[PDB]
C-alpha cells in the first residue's frame, strides 16, 4: 500500500496531465489518490476535470425502451472489431432482449443465465467476453440514445413528448451530470466541494464570492443547472417549462467508469 | 554532393524544443566540421547535411509550427520526460500527419530529472502509443532519452544523446528523393508586386515538375484563371526549369496582385478541379487533444482549413447521427461557400477561435 506504477498511471489517466508531478503530489497524499486530487486542485494547477474510476477498457453499450421499464446494460469484449463482428453485437442483445423481459437490476443473474452461451462464443471467436453491469429506469415517458456503442443513456420523464425525451437524453451522454436539481445534491458532496474552494486563497470579502462559485459548480453538477448542448445560451431548469415536464431520473453508461453506488 | 534533408523540433509548449536544437548544433560542431527561407539552422552529420528548423510548442502559435511541419521531410518530437505526453504533443503529432511528415523520432527531453525507471516505461509507451494512434509507424519509432540542457554545456555522456539522436536522423530517416513524376501542383503561399518584374507568386512545390514557358491554371476561391509562366526564381538567383520540394515564385504576365490571391492552386491543364462540397471522413479533437470542450449539431459553421487558404463551410452528417462530441469521428458532408482545388485523398482541417476542432482525410469530391 504506497506507490505502484499503475497507481500514478491511473491517476494521471484522470488528471490528464503532469506524468512525474502525479507522482510528486501522490507521495504527498501517502498513497491516496482523492486525498492527491484535492491537493492537486488545491494547488490551483488542475482544472478538476476528475474522471472517477476511468477503466479505458472496449466493449459495448445497449438500450431497450419498454413503457415504464427501461433496462440498460455493458458487455466488454475485446478488439474493436468483436463489438462489431455482428455474432457478439448480436449476443449482446440477446442477453438484453432476455434482461428486459425478466426485469433483472441483478447482474449475477445474467452471468449464469448466459453462461453457457457466453464460453460457446468466447471459444468460437477466440475472445474473452464478459457482461459487466446493468441497470434499470422506472418512468412515464421513457427515451433512450445511443451516442456510438460507447455511451449509451436513459432517461425517464413526465409530460415531455416523444421528442423532448430524446433531446434530454442527447444532453445527458453529453454534459456528464451527477443530479437533477441543484437541490437533490448530498451535503456530503457539497462540504468536501466547500473545503477545496475554501482553500483557495482578501478576507472575509473573497469567502462570499467562493461560496458563490458554489452556487456555480451545484448547478453544473447537476442537470437543470447545466446548459443546454443544443443552445448554451439557456440552462436546462428553464427548459421544462416547455411543454410543462420534470425529468424523474437519469442513467449513463460508458465503457468503462463504474465502481459506485 | 552530400544529400540533405530538412527536419525540425516540434512537440508541447517549454518541453525543450529550442534547446535542444541549441544542443544538437554545439554538439555536432564540437564533434565534426570537416532549401528552407525561414529561420533556420543547420548542422552536419558524417552522412547528411541537415536544415533543421525550432517550431514554438503553444497552442497558439500553430502558424510557422505547420509551415514548418511541411517542410520538413522528418521531425523531431521533444516530449518531457517529467510531465510527460502534453496536448500539444498529440496536437502537433495530428496536424504532422495531415501536413504530409514523412517520418518522426521522439526525444524523452528532461531525462535528468527521472530516477524513477517505471516512470520513463510509462511516458514511452504513452508516447509510443500516440503516434501509433495518428497513422505512425509507433512500435517501431526511436526514442531517444537523455537531456537537452545538460548535453549544452559539458557532459560528454548527454552529448552523446544527442549524437545518438543525430544518430537516427541518418538511421531512420530515409532520403525523401521520391516527389516528382506526376502532375504538377502548387499553393501560393503570398503575391507580391514588383515594378519592374511584375508580379510573382509564392508557394513550395507540392508535386510535379514546373518548367519555364509552360501554361498555368489558377484553381481556387474565385474563377479558374489561366496565364503563362513567365520566369521561375529561387531567393534571389534564377532557375532554368524546376524541381519539386523546393519553394519557388512564378510570374504570370497579364495576371497582377489584385488578379490572384493567396490560397489558389497552379496546376498542369486538366488535372485538379475546384469543389465546394465534398466527402470526408473528419477525426475530431478532444480535451487531452486540445481540441473542443463543448459537442455541436447540425447547426455548425467553423472554419475549414485547405492547403495555404481557409474556407468557411456547412455540415450534413448522415441520416443517424445528431451530435458529434470531443472524441468523435464520423464520416460526413462538408458544403463550402468558396471553390478550392481538391481530389481524392487530401487531408484537411478544422479551426474554430483558438480551439483547433478536429481533421480528416477527403473521400470523394462532389460539386
Ligand atoms: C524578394 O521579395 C519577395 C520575398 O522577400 C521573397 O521571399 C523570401 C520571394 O522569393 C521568391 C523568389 C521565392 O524564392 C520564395 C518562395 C516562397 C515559398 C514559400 C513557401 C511556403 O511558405 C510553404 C512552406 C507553405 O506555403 C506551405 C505550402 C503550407 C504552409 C501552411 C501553413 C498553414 C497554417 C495554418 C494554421 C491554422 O492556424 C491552423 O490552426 C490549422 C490547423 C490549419 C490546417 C492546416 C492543414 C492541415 C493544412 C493541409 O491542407 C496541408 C497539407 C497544408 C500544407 C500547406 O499548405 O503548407 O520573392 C518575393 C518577391
Ligand atoms: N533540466 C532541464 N531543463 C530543460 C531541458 N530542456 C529544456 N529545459 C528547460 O525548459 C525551459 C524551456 O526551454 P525551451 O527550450 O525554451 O523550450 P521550448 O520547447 O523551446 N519552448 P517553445 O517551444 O515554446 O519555444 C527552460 O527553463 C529550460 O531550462 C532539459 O533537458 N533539462
Ligand atoms: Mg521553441
Amino acid at each position: 500500500a504506497e506507490i505502484t506504477a499503475s497507481l500514478v498511471k491511473e491517476l494521471r489517466e484522470r488528471t490528464g496531465a503532469g506524468m512525474m508531478d502525479c507522482k510528486k503530489a501522490l507521495t504527498e497524499a501517502n498513497g491516496d489518490i482523492e486525498l492527491a486530487i484535492e491537493n492537486m486542485r488545491k494547488s490551483g494547477a488542475i482544472k478538476a476535470a476528475k474522471k472517477a474510476g476511468n477503466v479505458a477498457a472496449d466493449g459495448v453499450i445497449k438500450t431497450k425502451i419498454d413503457g415504464n421499464y427501461g433496462i440498460i446494460l455493458e458487455v466488454n469484449c475485446q478488439t474493436d472489431f468483436v463489438a462489431k463482428d455482428a455474432g457478439f453485437q448480436a449476443f449482446a442483445d440477446k442477453v438484453l432482449d432476455a434482461a428486459v423481459a425478466g426485469k433483472i437490476t441483478d447482474v449475477e443473474v445474467l452471468k449464469a443465465q448466459f453462461e453457457e452461451e457466453r464460453v460457446a462464443l468466447v471459444a468460437k471467436i477466440g475472445e474473452n467476453i464478459n457482461i459487466r453491469r446493468v441497470a434499470a429506469l422506472e418512468g412515464d415517458v421513457l427515451g433512450s440514445y445511443q451516442h456510438g456503442a460507447r455511451i449509451g443513456v436513459l432517461v425517464a420523464a413526465k409530460g415531455a413528448d416523444e421528442e423532448l425525451v430524446k433531446h434530454i437524453a442527447m444532453h445527458v451522454a453529453a454534459s456528464k451530470p451527477e443530479f437533477i436539481k441543484p437541490e437533490d445534491v448530498s451535503a456530503e458532496v457539497v462540504e468536501k466541494e466547500y473545503q477545496v474552494q475554501l482553500d483557495i486563497a482578501p478576507k472575509e470579502i473573497a469567502e462570499k464570492m467562493v461560496e458563490g462559485r458554489m452556487k456555480k459548480f451545484t448547478g453544473e453538477v447537476s442537470l437543470t443547472g447545466q446548459p443546454f448542448v443544443m443552445e448554451p445560451s439557456k440552462t436546462v431548469g428553464q427548459l421544462l417549462k416547455e411543454h410543462n415536464a420534470e425529468v424523474t431520473g437519469f442513467i449513463r453508461f460508458e465503457v468503462g467508469e463504474g465502481i459506485e453506488k | 554532393t552530400k544529400p540533405h534533408v530538412n527536419v525540425g523540433t516540434i512537440g508541447h509548449v517549454d518541453h525543450g524544443k529550442t534547446t535542444l536544437t541549441a544542443a544538437i548544433t554545439t554538439v555536432l560542431a564540437k564533434t565534426y566540421g570537416g532549401t528552407i527561407n525561414t529561420s533556420h539552422v543547420e548542422y552536419d552529420t558524417p552522412t547528411r547535411h541537415y536544415a533543421h528548423v525550432d517550431c514554438p510548442g503553444h497552442a497558439d502559435y500553430v502558424k510557422n509550427m505547420i509551415t514548418g511541419a511541411a517542410q520538413m521531410d522528418g521531425a523531431i518530437l521533444v516530449v518531457a520526460a517529467t510531465d510527460g505526453p502534453m496536448p500539444q504533443t498529440r496536437e502537433h503529432i495530428l496536424l504532422g500527419r495531415q501536413v504530409g511528415v514523412p517520418y518522426i523520432i521522439v526525444f524523452l527531453n528532461k531525462c535528468d530529472m527521472v530516477d524513477d525507471e517505471e516512470l520513463l516505461e510509462l511516458v514511452e509507451m504513452e508516447v509510443r502509443e500516440l503516434l501509433s494512434q495518428y497513422d505512425f509507424p509507433g512500435d517501431d519509432t526511436p526514442i531517444v532519452r537523455g537531456s537537452a540542457l545538460k548535453a549544452l554545456e559539458g557532459d560528454a555522456e548527454w552529448e552523446a544523446k544527442i549524437l545518438e539522436l543525430a544518430g537516427f536522423l541518418d538511421s531512420y530517416i530515409p532520403e525523401p528523393e521520391r516527389a516528382i513524376d506526376k502532375p504538377f501542383l502548387l499553393p501560393i503561399e503570398d503575391v507580391f508586386s514588383i515594378s519592374g518584374r511584375g508580379t510573382v507568386v509564392t508557394g513550395r512545390v507540392e508535386r510535379g515538375i514546373i518548367k519555364v514557358g509552360e501554361e498555368v491554371e489558377i484553381v481556387g476561391i474565385k474563377e479558374t484563371q489561366k496565364s503563362t509562366c513567365t520566369g521561375v526564381e529561387m531567393f534571389r538567383k534564377l532557375l532554368d526549369e524546376g524541381r519539386a520540394g523546393e519553394n519557388v515564385g512564378v510570374l504570370l504576365r497579364g495576371i497582377k496582385r489584385e488578379e490572384i490571391e493567396r490560397g489558389q492552386v497552379l496546376a498542369k491543364p486538366g488535372t485538379i478541379k475546384p469543389h465546394t462540397k465534398f466527402e470526408s471522413e473528419v477525426y475530431i479533437l478532444s480535451k487531452d487533444e486540445g481540441g473542443r470542450h463543448t459537442p455541436f449539431f447540425k447547426g455548425y459553421r467553423p472554419q475549414f482549413y485547405f492547403r495555404t487558404t481557409d474556407v468557411t463551410g456547412t455540415i450534413e452528417l448522415p441520416e443517424g447521427v445528431e451530435m458529434v462530441m470531443p472524441g468523435d469521428n464520423i464520416k460526413m458532408v462538408v458544403t463550402l461557400i468558396h471553390p478550392i482545388a481538391m481530389d481524392d485523398g487530401l487531408r484537411f482541417a478544422i479551426r474554430e477561435g483558438g480551439r483547433t476542432v478536429g481533421a480528416g482525410v477527403v473521400a470523394k469530391v462532389l460539386g
